[PDB]
């Protein structure tokens, strides 16, 4: 009963398309979106347009084709001055904008607590800062819809995610203002995952700022993404996740490029490049890890990873 | 009050700020430490990208909050 349809590009809109495809293949998200369509009112907003689009995909007569998200793109440009243009944009900025926009619509409707957007994507970190002078530990919980992880050459996302939560020692210019010591002190700072989300969206920080050159470059490093991940909670002790989609940035630099998405569907992989959909072998996904050598060249690099919890 | 920014390499920096600081003001302070122009900076906190024209107290950003600094790959 599945339907594989590309999306028309309406003027540098691949950044939107690629995210829409990833989200379509996040099952709990697609299901909540379709349930929204099933009950929805006549008032148009970004969520009703997204729901109409998902419904259109889900109900095509044929199993393969192309859909124009014309109404969704018009509405996107109307609502968000940031995207009200025909320029190339960042997929992650678009992802977070879209999710929070939907969430705000859902919250407003509850008021005539958590929305289903948060049920799906929200986790919680516990930041602990420990003054090394008095040993006082201060804990602060902070939610997220995705984690932006830093990268390095020839590593795995498992390592990137672990480094995110590793203990950092703060010295010299980064000393911590301790309220017991009433002064800046050396400290240890650690961000642990208190609660893992149903879908874990990981954003790779594939960029580096060169102070002297006054610009930044894209990091086209090899960063391996496994098909499954076991993740742990601080206080279920752990959760297994499976990779369901990768938004991929194609380009040698950060100012221009194109976006495509690879998704898992019924045990095989599909590549969605705007209007084109192709089957790809499990092995060809390795191309999206990034470049081994000649790393300032054109790369097709994984940028946003979507991991779906098994339960 | 002192907040934290998790920078592009994962290194954490401190910023001295007030609740009435705008997001623009915060970006200028990051620029003073990291050299990145404000118009290239995106800051994420509590699952939301912070908007220019708003203040730290609009987002209920208190002491010890960690902002997440990211840039862009345009496509
Ligand atoms: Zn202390």
């Amino acid at each position: 009963n599945e339907h594989y349809f590309g999306l028309v590009n309406f003027g540098n809109t691949c950044y939107v398309n690629s995210v829409l495809q990833a989200l379509y293949f996040c099952r709990p998200f697609r299901e909540n979106v379709l349930a929204y369509k099933a009950q929805q009112k006549k008032k148009e907003n970004l969520l009703t347009c997204l729901a109409d689009l998902f419904h259109s995909i889900a109900t095509q007569k044929k199993k393969v084709g192309v859909i124009p998200p014309k109404k969704f793109i018009s509405r996107l440009r109307k609502e968000n001055d940031l995207f009200d243009n025909y320029m190339q944009q960042d997929a992650h900025e678009f992802l977070n904008y879209l999710l929070n926009t939907i969430a705000d619509i859902l919250q407003e409707e509850k008021k005539q607590e958590l929305t289903w957007v948060h049920e799906i994507f929200q986790g919680t970190l516990t930041n602990e800062t420990r003054c090394l002078n008095c040993e006082t530990v201060s804990s602060k919980d902070e939610d997220f819809l995705d984690l932006s992880v830093d990268v390095e050459q020839n590593t795995s996302i498992t390592h990137c995610l672990r480094d995110f939560s590793n203990t950092e020692t703060l010295c010299s210019e980064q000393k911590y203002y301790c309220e017991t010591c009433c002064s800046k002190q050396e400290a240890q700072k650690r961000m642990r995952v208190k609660k893992l989300p149903m879908i874990l969206a990981l954003h790779l920080k594939r960029f580096k700022y060169m102070e002297q050159l006054r610009r930044y470059t894209k990091l086209s490093y090899r960063v391996v993404f496994p098909l499954e991940l076991r993740l742990f909670n601080t206080s279920n002790l752990d959760r297994m996740y499976d990779l369901v989609a990768v938004v991929v940035h194609c380009g040698s630099g950060p100012n221009r490029g194109h976006y495509i998405t690879i998704v898992k569907s019924h045990g095989f992989w599909l590549l969605f490049d705007d209007d084109i959909v192709e089957k790809i072998d499990a092995q060809a996904i390795e191309e999206f890890y990034g470049l081994t050598s000649d790393i300032s060249k054109n790369s097709e690099s994984g940028y946003i990873l979507f991991y779906q919890s098994r339960e | 009050m002192q907040i934290f920014v998790k920078t592009l390499t994962g290194k954490t920096i401190t910023l001295e700020v007030e609740p009435s600081d705008t997001i623009e003001n915060v970006k200028a302070k990051i620029q003073d430490k990291e050299g990145i122009p404000p118009d290239q900076q995106r800051l994420i906190f509590a699952g939301k990208q912070l908007e220019d024209g708003r203040t730290l107290s609009d987002y209920n950003i208190q002491k010890e909050s960690t902002l997440h600094l990211v840039l862009r790959l345009r496509g």
